[PDB]
């Protein structure tokens, strides 16, 4: 009854690490729900699973405080999961990485990139072929 | 004829050739010439002249009575004397039934409109002459249903090139939308596709 | 009923071609050359 | 001095007026705008993040072009972009309104709608899934907090 | 083996780079020139060349269907190594 | 001539017309149709803008694809002049503020802004620069804007010697102030003005590029007709159908428009400058809610 | 070897699936 | 759901009908997102022999 | 078969003209769908919490493209030109000439993403399965130009992508 | 022989009598045009394009071409009369906009392989 | 008696109106033209393929259907079984996401707009369906000239049972608030009235004819693929008005319900294409494994298949009503001539008849009923 989601979420404000950690969680994800740790990504974020939830939001990803080189804080984006985690995160498969990893190649990059739109990072697309036509050099001794 | 080979059904094509024959019979003097195709498809190639007369005919006729008009349509051929030919497909839900009925014109004859036989065939008609340039006499109100306001041209025409003659931007100096002759960054790469080693003898024409 | 009329016919007027895409093309009416490769 | 300060706090505080609340109209002019309609569904509520459903062109913040722009609309649609009040922000959805898209080499196509009225967002797909033009919402929230007036003011 | 230009730019795989001259240069002003740090070629290179003691050996990529096309690669010549058409690796019979 | 630049197309808006210019000031009143004119051809544009990118947004959609650059730069700073002029083979000019600042005055808006942009364009290797004053810049003038004006100018011919310097007088447009500033006050008779048509001075601008013997030729750029102040305010007031800029703009306006019949003008660039009366009713359509004025020549 | 494998209705079909309008009266005369 | 017991029943009898008979939320019921390997037979005319083209 | 929808004849007796009449009075079927409205709001929402929460997905999902490459570092394409004579809307440009070693390769390849359709013809018609059409969905771009890949930035999204789309692929392979 | 239908004219007169119409409306109807639509130029501009436009079809000698033209006409007339257009079409047959164009062979030789 | 333009799917309207009544109605039409009959004569068979998910982009694998059946026709083949069950159980499902688009769009043109989401939700579902299927959300191309492009997932039929046991009370919810609301009614009753004759005449199809009491279905007259094989009530109307055609597209729903289900039932196995490989591309482990399967492998993706001359008209039973293609092939591999008729061009024409003598808020409502979809219209 009352008292049972009462206690609830008593539980649920003592499961964040307190009212810091609560008061973080609700500022940051607007989403203050407990689940069991998946796993730890190794840019900082954190992924939780909680089957009692409907197809949707049985799946969610607390983003790091600060990836490469800004401070996400207040400004997340969903490019920043890498690609092992982007595969779990959209239901794509039930095995996270961490049960079994992607396998390794050297030409993977080893330093996931978020959205480098409107940044000093962002693509400038240009010509990959070389000149076409080659012009003649005139010789530089005077003909008399 | 093995499961990948479409089934053929004679029943129909028999029904379809006898109303062809009784057609034709009924209606000398403006049919040219009937067809049954190989999937039960009758087509009936008449003149010009007749498109008033024998649609009346298949719209009130006992033993025809096509009375919806599915599609009206132009196809462009200019290799012909005669450029365009006109489309007409009739339904009958009476007999359950489809037809088609095939005439022909050119840039300066006009052709009677069919308005008064069947309704629906009015913004079809006006769409023929916005994108082939057929006139339709007779018309309760003939314009440009689909182009632009002062458009020049028809483009469904073969001989008119697919990305057109102008392109709309906006200029600040007027600051309005203005059109400018076309100007593309990366032509349309034309594709050579169409090979030797003819595949369809059933279809080979005589070597004049 | 008929005109009659004993004229070359002349449709350059109603096609919307803009008059330097007339006057400076040059067309070429021909039957295209065997590809050598087959 | 305080001045900056004082001029970048207020800075800040517009800012987040500004993109906290974003007013969009969106001109449904082919199949991009289904999938505009299902970011306005109740599986994603473009409402949540405070942008509105279907606001009016008078009092619309940021306009969303959503299908191909036809020679015959290019006009109306440019009317429209200038009838927008204060600052006014433009997002393109879909290829046909980027750059033509599968209708590029078409006689009666505005060849991308960055032609006509200037873009700030690109969203790339055929059709941009919902979260494709969700992310792109996003995307114009954090460029909105990136821009500085009152301190550009300030310096000038 | 990513090379820098004389002006000081990245080479890429396919030799592209713009000249002192070049006014295009302007475009990576205030940005960055997009290049693959991993060469294809200096990559297959450093393949070991495989040895198999068949005059025709089969090739497929590796993975089976997730692979390029099957052929077949004569290694009678005895002077080179027979070269994969699709993947670029080699494989030469047991001299000596 | 480094290939490159080699004219290509029919002059459109994706052709190649061979020219690199970097337009210093081009987001105010002559700044967009100086870009847009550029751009209208399929040349190159460099934009470099020291105010909020929002502001620059509307010159955009004047260029083709990567035809327009926008760069941050600020007057105080060569580094950013040498970065943003270093591949353009044009540079033109607009940098000009009608008003004191508590940053930038007058002296350094006219006079060591262009100094060090002629300055470093000559050190890149720029080819053509273009420098713009006021038609009555005069050393000995009353007003601080023309005595600048005319420092400014003495300045950028010292240190680009193929500088092209264009004098226009009073331009009047869409957004100018000239029409708008003289319909918002909702004394004459001894005073005449020579205004100059906005797109007029953008395509004097723009032969002068493409012309190859204005090197160092210096331009006036001047109406047809000649107008006593106070009867262009009474047509400006009879065309918005209405009954009849701190210190220095009540000054260079009580000024009378100088005469300089020696200098080369639109004329001699294949323009027929438009009069005030075709455009005026263009410009003061939205003053609202026949006689034109009498000129002297 | 292995045996063919694809999407199929279970054995004995699927459920009855309700179809038919169904609104009922809350009842008060 | 996890809805108490009386919003079940004010929720019942509100609407008309049993809600938690027929929920429209998707729960654990649903198909796994990793399945086995298929084996996708081959067609008719897959024959080694007596299968000539001319006459399919 | 057919079936009638607005055929019935409403009864005439005095009960059912009581209980109509009753119903206009008191506004019986308003007050139903004001009861539908009020159950309808007493139960879970379906919305998800973006971006922390994302909508399901396949392994045939079509996004942004990529170019693979074998395991031992050499890029799969052959510059073949299948996928750009397959493309719909002309969006592939592909130019080649032989290697350093005389490998056929690819000098350029740009994919128009202002163009593409994403019907995923070219990685259907590519024999070696160098273009795929990757798992991301989020790359929108500030300006016209970065929506112009070219080599570079496709092997770029190949090296980034590469550990899930080979396991979309994977997963996928059996069905093709 | 060379027996064709008709479409409103039988002869070069009465195609002659239509196109005469067709130029008293079109010259009634271009200040209120001017006025409606707001236009920047003046009614004498409006009136001399309509004679431009006019003239650019004066070497036509088919009646049935003549009155297809005719037709045309009469059809961008009542798109102008019902405000079915905007500025932007009215204003698309000055070319305001595009440069012009040079005409003698050095100038064509300067700028381009363009004969 | 005034004339205005509501200018800017998107529309522009001239109408007069004297008073409060409606005089006559103008729709210009052509503000979302593209010109698809004629880029289509630019690309193969396969490579046009995709326009159709353009064309009406509410109900698309019915469009993939009819262009598939008329190429089909040309071709003088047969898919396979599986593969046709396959189309119609899309077909029917897709016919749900059109009707559902449809009933919704004029609730919320009236100003219901709740019901809105809660089908939107379920249309989300649906979308997940064509997604796992062929990758794509909404243009799916997934119904090909030969059969479909790829089999089903191992785990989409369970899914779509699940998903179609629970979908009856959500059209029991929307009849809760619409079909017996007085407000509703008012707007609807006797509103856009068209004669039977009239119907016939002005060339109306699908629900419009049934509207008005004519007995006449394209999947019960003419069917096209397995659709004599599964059992289903074609609703009726008496009066011809909007209530009436509302009416009939919930009764649609719910048979589409039920042929759903009986499709979900009769599955049968084999492949999914047909086994010819000079139209349908072989798989890729025998075109990586046999030289026949390589060679047409690349015929098939770089040239396409040539379709035998001759011209055929080919129409279906979309959710719009009857939705035909006139394909006129020259014996290459790209279509001479491509008409497309929609159902909306003959709505929209006849748009003018059926608001004579309305008030100016009726016309919204007529639109409505009429399912118009601009795509389809200017194509
Ligand atoms: C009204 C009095 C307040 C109590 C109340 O609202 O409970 C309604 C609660 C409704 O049950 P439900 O929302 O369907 O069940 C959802 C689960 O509890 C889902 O449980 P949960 O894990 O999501 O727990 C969330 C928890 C924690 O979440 C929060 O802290 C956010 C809510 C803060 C509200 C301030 O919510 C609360 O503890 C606060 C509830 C309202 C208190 C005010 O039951 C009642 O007490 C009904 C009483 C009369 C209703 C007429
Ligand atoms: C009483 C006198 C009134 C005068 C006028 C005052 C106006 C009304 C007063 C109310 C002020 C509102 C302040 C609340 C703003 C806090 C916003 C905060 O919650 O957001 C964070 C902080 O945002 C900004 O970093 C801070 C901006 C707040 C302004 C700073 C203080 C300025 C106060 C100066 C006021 C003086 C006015 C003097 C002249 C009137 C970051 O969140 P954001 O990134 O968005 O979104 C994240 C999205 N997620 C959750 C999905 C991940
Ligand atoms: C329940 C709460 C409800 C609150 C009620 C409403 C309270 C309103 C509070 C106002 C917040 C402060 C507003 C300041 C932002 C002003 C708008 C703005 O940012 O414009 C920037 C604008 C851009 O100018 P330029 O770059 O030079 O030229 C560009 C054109 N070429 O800069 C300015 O104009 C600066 C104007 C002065 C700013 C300093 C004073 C701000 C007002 C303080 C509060 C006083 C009123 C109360
Ligand atoms: N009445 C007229 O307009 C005629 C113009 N004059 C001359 O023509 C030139 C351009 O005229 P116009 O465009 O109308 O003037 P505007 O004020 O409209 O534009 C000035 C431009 O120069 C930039 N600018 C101004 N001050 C500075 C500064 N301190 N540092 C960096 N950039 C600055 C502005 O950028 P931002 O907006 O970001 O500050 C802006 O881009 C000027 O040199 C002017 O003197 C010649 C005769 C009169
Ligand atoms: S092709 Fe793509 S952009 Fe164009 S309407 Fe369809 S989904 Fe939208
Ligand atoms: S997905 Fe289709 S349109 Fe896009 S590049 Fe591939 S083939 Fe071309
Ligand atoms: S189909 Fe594949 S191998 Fe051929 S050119 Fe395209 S990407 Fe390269
Ligand atoms: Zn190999």
């Amino acid at each position: 009854e009352l008292v049972q989601v009462l206690r609830r979420g008593l539980q649920q404000v003592s499961g964040h690490g307190g009212l810091r950690g609560y008061l973080r969680v609700l500022f940051r994800a607007n989403d203050v729900r407990v689940g069991t740790l998946v796993g730890e990504d190794k840019y900082g974020n954190k992924y939780y699973e909680d089957n009692k939830q409907f197809f949707g939001r049985h799946r969610w990803v607390i983003y790091t405080t600060e990836m490469n080189g800004r401070d996400t804080f207040w400004d997340v984006d969903g490019s920043m999961v890498p690609p092992e985690w982007h595969r779990w995160l959209h239901c794509m498969t039930d095995d996270p990485p961490t049960t079994k990893p992607p396998t390794a190649r050297k030409y993977i990059w080893t330093n996931h990139k978020f959205n480098v739109s409107g940044t000093p990072q962002q693509y400038v697309p240009y010509s990959t072929t070389r000149k076409k036509i080659q012009e003649w050099v005139p010789p530089s001794t005077p003909y008399k | 004829t093995r499961p990948t080979i479409r089934p053929r059904n004679d029943v129909v094509h028999k029904q379809l050739s006898a109303f062809g024959q009784y057609v034709a019979e009924i209606l000398p003097k403006y049919v040219q010439q009937v067809q049954v195709s190989c999937f039960n498809e009758l087509e009936i190639f008449i003149h010009p002249d007749g498109v008033i007369p024998v649609l009346t005919f298949l719209r009130d006729h006992t033993n025809a009575q096509f009375k919806s008009l599915a599609d009206l349509t132009a196809v462009d051929v200019p290799t012909r004397q005669n450029r365009f030919e006109i489309v007409y497909n009739l339904l009958s839900l009476r007999f359950n039934s489809r037809i088609r009925v095939k005439t022909y014109t050119d840039e300066l004859t006009p052709i009677e409109s069919s308005v008064t036989v069947y309704k629906a065939a009015n913004w079809y008609e006006r769409e023929i002459w916005d994108m082939f340039g057929v006139f339709f006499a007779n018309h309760p109100d003939l314009r440009r249903i689909l182009t632009d306001y002062g458009f020049e041209g028809h483009p469904f025409r073969k001989d008119f090139p697919l990305s057109g003659y102008v392109e709309l931007r906006y200029d600040d100096e007027v600051k309005r939308v203005v059109a400018e002759p076309v100007e593309l960054a990366q032509e349309f790469r034309k594709f050579d596709l169409n090979s030797p080693w003819e595949a369809f003898p059933a279809y080979r024409q005589p070597p004049e | 009923q008929l005109i009659a009329v004993d004229e070359k016919l002349d449709i350059t007027t109603l096609t919307g071609v803009p008059e330097e895409h007339i006057k400076t093309r040059k067309v070429r009416i021909f039957v295209p050359a065997r590809n050598n490769m087959q | 001095s305080r001045g900056e300060y004082v001029v970048a706090k207020l800075d800040d505080l517009v800012n987040w007026a500004r993109r906290s609340s974003l007013w969009p109209m969106t001109f449904g002019l082919a199949c991009c705008a289904v999938e505009m309609m299902h970011m306005a569904a109740p599986r994603y509520d473009m409402d949540r993040f405070g942008v509105v459903f279907r606001a009016s062109p008078r009092q619309s913040d940021v306009m969303i072009v959503a299908g191909t722009l036809t020679n015959k609309m290019a006009p109306a649609l440019r009317k429209v972009y200038d009838q927008m009040p204060e600052p006014r922000y433009v997002v393109s959805m879909g290829s046909c309104a980027n750059g033509g898209g599968y209708y590029h080499y078409s006689y009666s196509v505005v060849r991308g709608c960055d032609r006509i009225v200037p873009v700030d967002i690109y969203v790339p797909g055929c059709p941009p899934t919902a979260e494709a033009l969700l992310y792109g919402i996003l995307q114009l929230q954090r460029k909105i907090k990136r821009e500085k007036r009152l301190r550009i003011w300030y310096r000038r | 083996g990513v090379r820098t230009s004389p002006t000081g730019e990245k080479v890429t795989h396919t030799g592209q780079a713009y000249d002192d001259g070049d006014y295009r240069r302007v475009r990576f002003s205030d940005r960055q020139k997009e290049v693959n740090e991993n060469f294809a070629i200096d990559l297959i290179a450093e393949q070991p060349v495989s040895e198999v003691g068949s005059r025709v050996i089969s090739c497929d990529g590796g993975g089976g269907a997730l692979g390029h096309p099957r052929v077949y690669i004569n290694l009678d010549k005895e002077t080179k190594t027979g070269t994969c058409g699709y993947c670029g690796l080699q494989f030469r019979q047991p001299h000596h | 001539l480094h290939h490159a630049l080699i004219p290509h197309g029919k002059g459109g808006r994706s052709s190649v017309s061979g020219i690199v210019a970097t337009v210093f000031g081009a987001t105010g009143f002559l700044g967009r149709y100086v870009v847009n004119h550029l751009g209208r051809m399929g040349s190159q544009v460099i934009v470099p803008y020291r105010c909020e990118p929002y502001d620059t947004m509307h010159l955009r959609p004047m260029g083709d694809l990567g035809q327009i650059i926008f760069m941050e730069w600020n007057g105080k700073d060569k580094d950013s002049i040498r970065k943003v002029v270093e591949h353009s083979n044009v540079v033109i000019n607009l940098v000009g503020r009608e008003w004191e600042t508590k940053n930038f005055d007058f002296e350094d808006v006219f006079v060591k802004i262009p100094h060090a942009i002629a300055q470093v364009s000559k050190e890149a290797g720029v080819e053509k620069l273009i420098h713009i004053s006021h038609l009555n810049a005069d050393i000995k003038s009353p007003s601080r804007y023309l005595r600048s004006k005319a420092v400014g100018e003495k300045e950028v011919r010292a240190a680009f010697p193929e500088a092209t310097i264009i004098k226009p007088s009073d331009i009047f447009g869409r957004e100018d102030r000239f029409l708008n500033y003289f319909a918002s006050m909702r004394l004459g008779k001894e005073t005449v003005k020579q205004p100059v048509y906005i797109v007029d001075v953008s395509k004097g601008i723009i032969n002068a590029i493409k012309d190859p013997d204005a090197k160092g030729k210096t331009f006036a750029f001047v109406g047809p007709n000649r107008y006593l102040l106070f009867d262009l305010v009474q047509y400006i007031f009879a065309v918005a159908y209405r009954p009849f800029t701190t210190r220095d703009k009540v000054e260079r306006v009580h000024m009378s428009d100088m005469t300089l019949p020696h200098l080369p003008g639109l004329e001699d660039l294949g323009i027929q400058a438009t009069p005030l009366e075709l455009k005026a009713i263009e410009v003061l359509r939205r003053h609202r809610t026949v006689k034109p004025a009498k000129t002297v020549n | 070897a292995s045996k063919v494998k694809q999407d199929m209705p279970p054995p004995g079909g699927y459920g009855p699936i309700d179809y038919k309008r169904n609104l009922p009266r809350r009842g008060l005369s | 759901a996890s809805a108490t017991r009386v919003i079940q029943l004010l929720r019942n009898w509100a609407s008309g009908r049993d809600l938690q008979a027929k929920l429209q939320l998707r729960y654990q019921e649903i198909s796994k997102r990793t399945q086995p390997p298929p084996k996708l037979p081959v067609g008719p005319s897959h024959k080694l022999s007596n299968n000539y083209y001319c006459t399919r | 078969t057919y079936k009638f929808v607005n055929m019935r004849e409403p009864s005439m007796d005095m009960k059912s003209v009581t209980d109509r009449a009753a119903q206009t009075l008191l506004w019986t079927e308003l007050v139903r769908g004001l009861g539908m409205t009020l159950s309808y709001l007493f139960r879970e929402p379906a919305t998800i919490n973006y971006p922390f929460e994302k909508g399901p997905l396949s392994p045939r999902f079509r996004g942004e493209h990529a170019l693979r490459r074998y395991p031992s570092g050499e890029e799969r394409c052959i510059a073949c030109k299948l996928c750009e004579a397959v493309c719909p809307a002309q969006a592939i440009t592909i130019e080649a000439e032989p290697r350093a070693d005389g490998s056929r390769r690819t000098t350029r390849y740009d994919i128009d993403m202002t163009k593409c359709i994403y019907c995923g013809f070219c990685q259907e018609a590519c024999p070696v399965d160098a273009i795929v059409e990757g798992p991301n969905f989020e790359f929108s771009t500030e300006t016209h130009e970065e929506l112009l890949y070219n080599k570079e930035k496709l092997l770029n999204n190949g090296d980034k992508w590469e550990a899930e789309i080979a396991a979309n692929i994977q997963a996928d392979y059996l069905y093709r | 022989g060379t027996s064709v239908k008709p479409i409103f004219s039988r002869d070069m007169n009465e195609a002659k009598r239509r196109v005469r119409e067709l130029y008293r409306a079109w010259y009634r109807e271009v200040p209120n045009t001017v006025h409606l639509f707001q236009l920047d130029i003046s009614v004498k501009q409006g009136r001399d394009k309509v004679r431009e436009m006019f003239m650019k079809n004066a070497h036509v000698t088919d009646p049935r071409v003549v009155d297809l033209l005719v037709i045309k006409g009469k059809m961008e007339l009542e798109e102008t009369i019902n405000v079915w257009k905007q500025r932007t079409h009215i204003m698309r047959f000055f070319h305001e906009t595009e440069a012009p164009r040079p005409t003698d062979f050095l100038s064509k030789f300067y700028v381009g392989h363009d004969p | 008696n005034l004339t205005l333009n509501f200018g800017p799917g998107v529309l522009r309207l001239v109408m007069e109106l004297s008073g409060e009544m409606v005089r006559k109605c103008d729709p210009h039409i052509g503000l979302l033209h593209r010109g698809t009959e004629k880029l289509i004569e630019y690309k193969t068979y396969l490579q046009a393929l995709p326009y159709f998910d353009r064309l009406d982009y509410v109900s698309m694998m019915c469009n993939e259907q009819a262009y598939s059946l008329a190429v089909e026709k040309l071709l003088n083949i047969q898919p396979p079984p599986r593969a046709q069950w396959i189309r119609v159980l899309f077909g029917e499902i897709t016919r749900l996401l059109n009707h559902i688009m449809a009933v919704t769009t004029h609730a919320l043109d009236i100003g219901a707009m709740t019901p809105f989401f809660w089908m939107f939700e379920e249309r989300e579902k649906m979308f997940e369906f064509y997604e796992r299927v062929s990758g794509a959300r909404m243009h799916a191309a997934y119904i090909r000239p030969g059969g479909v492009h790829q089999d089903l997932p191992l785990g989409l039929l369970d899914d779509i049972y699940e998903f179609s046991k629970n979908f009856s009370f959500r059209i029991d919810e929307l009849e809760e608030m619409l079909t017996n609301n007085r407000i509703w009614r008012n707007r609807t009753v006797d509103i856009g009235v068209v004669t039977a004759e009239d119907a016939l005449n002005y060339g109306f199809s699908g629900v419009m004819l049934r509207g008005s009491g004519i007995q006449w279905d394209l999947r019960k007259t003419q069917p096209y693929d397995v659709y004599d094989q599964v059992e289903f009530d074609v609703p009726i109307g008496s009066r011809g008005d909007c209530y009436d055609r509302y009416l009939c597209r919930v009764e649609e729903m719910r048979q589409s319900l039920r042929i759903i289900s009986q499709c979900l039932n009769k599955m049968p196995p084999g492949e999914i294409k047909v086994d010819d490989a000079k139209v349908s591309p072989p798989k890729r482990a025998e075109m990586k494994t046999s030289m026949e399967s390589l060679i047409h492998h690349f015929k098939l993706y770089t040239e396409g298949y040539q379709v035998p001359p001759g011209a055929t008209y080919t129409a279906i039973e979309a959710p719009k009503g009857e939705f035909g293609v006139y394909l006129v092939s020259d014996g290459s591999s790209r279509p001479y001539r491509c008409k497309i008729k929609a159902p909306g061009f003959a709505h929209l024409a006849g748009l003018d008849k059926m608001s004579k003598g309305h008030m100016l808020a009726d016309v919204v409502a007529i639109i409505g009923t009429q399912d118009i979809v601009f795509g389809e219209v200017d194509r």
